[PDB]
């Protein structure tokens, strides 16, 4: 994902396939961001990774 | 500088400025060397906003009367938020490059922006 | 020094990243511009069966089709570009303009030049020589109207030659040209683009061996062969446009594979100045503590 | 002063200021 968003930052025509991949890795980005002071249980984290 | 004890207005004023001065900071030398006709419309209004961002913070104080004739301004907390909020929305890009020196209050940006 | 150092370092590296990032513009503006460049072929191959076919038993007399009995002078346009870092092809262009130009001083005619493009105008206004009309701020997205109104103007002005005898500009008032020329730039391959002058202002007629028309056939070709030579105009500006992006992308890659190599020099030299700075201060201070 | 500036600067003067394609039609009567 890195590989693929550091090069085409600029790019407006894509492969599909290479496109998604970037959506992929930066909807995971996103997600993985988390607050302080917030513990989380295994279970939980088990069905946000899911 | 914290929501819980701080309102949120604060808090993600604070957020926007401070990312908008991250991303104008990493896109500095790219201005200065590619020029500004190789980016793109939204890098261009967010440099423009980052232009008018960098330019108004500055503010004239009593101390400076020394070294310049004119006298100092003080400005409350709130009117500086709304102008901050107002700012960082992008209602005020119209304004020149003059009218975003030396500014201590709206009413000052205002008469500045009048005089030209 | 370090800090000298490292912010070469900082400037260097971002400028590998953007001019990364610029070719990348490049090479995604190069599918869209092959995409477009390539639609006007059905009415070129009509416009061309239906001169033909017009021709192939109608008299053969027009002033584009005659010649001038006198060589007094040619024309000629030569294109560029609306934008720079493109390597050489304003190189190329330039060089083949000055190719033709010395040819055409064999025959002792004085011509007069015509250009599209910001940066040989600058180039031709810094040297001595004259310039009726230029054309900017379209040639990265050209239209039909303005290769309409060019060919229009051009073909105005090889009119306005008709009787220029000696001097005199006769019943035109004005002097006017007896050739034209035009030079751009065609796209042989992704990596060949080769620049090409042609001459094309009289037309020549050739046989290779071997309907009704209801209106005047002298009429319809009179008015047939300005629509031709606007066509052509029109397909040209797409051609130089798309070899422009072309020798645009490689320049640029480049640029940034060399730019690395500043980074790795620039590198090297500050860890060997670091090192040699901590070993001189490590033996000056062992020289201080074991005098004493 | 700006009146002296502006009558000198009236009075003062500035002492500076093959490969060649041919295009054809293609007809299919016989060669004459």
């Amino acid at each position: 994902y890195r590989e693929l968003e550091a090069f085409a930052a600029f790019a407006s025509d894509l492969d599909a396939a290479s496109k998604a991949q970037l959506d992929r890795g930066a909807r995971l980005v996103e997600l993985l961001k988390q607050p302080q002071y917030s513990p989380l249980a295994v279970e939980e984290q088990v069905v946000a990774i899911f | 500088l914290d929501p819980a004890i701080v309102g949120d207005e604060h808090y993600r004023v604070a957020q926007e400025v401070i990312r908008i001065l991250q991303r104008y900071k990493d896109l500095q030398d790219i201005i200065a060397i590619l020029g500004i006709d190789e980016l793109s419309e939204e890098d261009k209004q967010l440099v423009n906003r980052a232009r008018r961002i960098e330019r108004f913070l500055s503010q004239n104080m009593m101390a400076a009367e020394q070294f310049t004739g004119q006298p100092g301004s003080t400005v409350p907390l709130k009117e500086t938020i709304e102008a901050f909020d107002k700012l960082t929305k992008g209602e005020f890009d119209h304004l020149p490059e003059q009218a975003f020196f030396l500014i201590g209050g709206l009413d000052d940006l205002a008469k500045k922006a009048e005089s030209l | 020094t370090l800090r000298e150092l490292r912010g070469r370092i900082r400037s260097a590296g971002s400028i590998k990243k953007i001019t990364k990032a610029q070719e990348l513009i490049a090479t995604s503006r190069i599918a869209k511009a092959q995409a477009r460049v390539e639609a006007a072929r059905p009415y070129a191959a009509e416009i061309t069966n239906m001169l033909t076919e017009l021709a192939g038993a109608s008299a053969l007399d027009h002033p584009l089709l005659v010649e001038r009995k006198q060589p007094k002078r040619a024309g000629v346009l030569v294109v560029s570009s609306d934008r720079g870092l493109c390597g050489a092809y304003n190189a190329n262009v330039l060089r083949r303009a000055e190719e033709l130009f010395s040819l055409l001083r064999d025959e002792g005619k004085d011509p007069v030049l015509y250009v599209v493009g910001r940066k040989a105008l600058g180039y031709f206004s810094f040297r001595q020589r004259t310039v009726v009309e230029s054309w900017t701020g379209f040639s990265e997205r050209p239209t039909y109207e303005n290769a309409r109104e060019i060919a229009d103007t051009l073909v105005n002005a090889f009119m306005a030659g008709a009787d220029d005898e000696g001097d005199d500009a006769g019943a035109d008032g004005i002097l006017g040209v007896d050739e034209l020329h035009i030079v751009f730039t065609e796209f042989r391959s992704m990596l060949s683009q080769t620049a090409v002058a042609r001459r094309a202002a009289p037309m020549e007629v050739e046989y290779v061996g071997e309907y009704s028309f209801e209106p005047d056939p002298e009429t319809l070709f009179d008015a047939l062969l300005p629509r031709y030579i606007a066509t052509r105009v029109y397909a040209a500006l797409l051609e130089a446009a798309a070899s422009e992006s072309a020798s645009r992308r490689r320049a640029m890659k480049s640029a940034t594979d060399n730019a690395d190599d500043l980074i790795k020099a620039l590198t090297l030299a500050a860890n060997r100045e670091r090192q040699a700075q901590i070993t001189q201060e490590i033996s000056e201070i062992v020289g201080g503590a074991n005098a004493l | 002063l700006v009146s002296v500036i502006n009558e000198f600067k009236k009075g003062f003067q500035a002492s500076d200021g093959e490969d060649l394609e041919k295009e054809s039609v293609k007809v299919r009567k016989p060669a004459p």
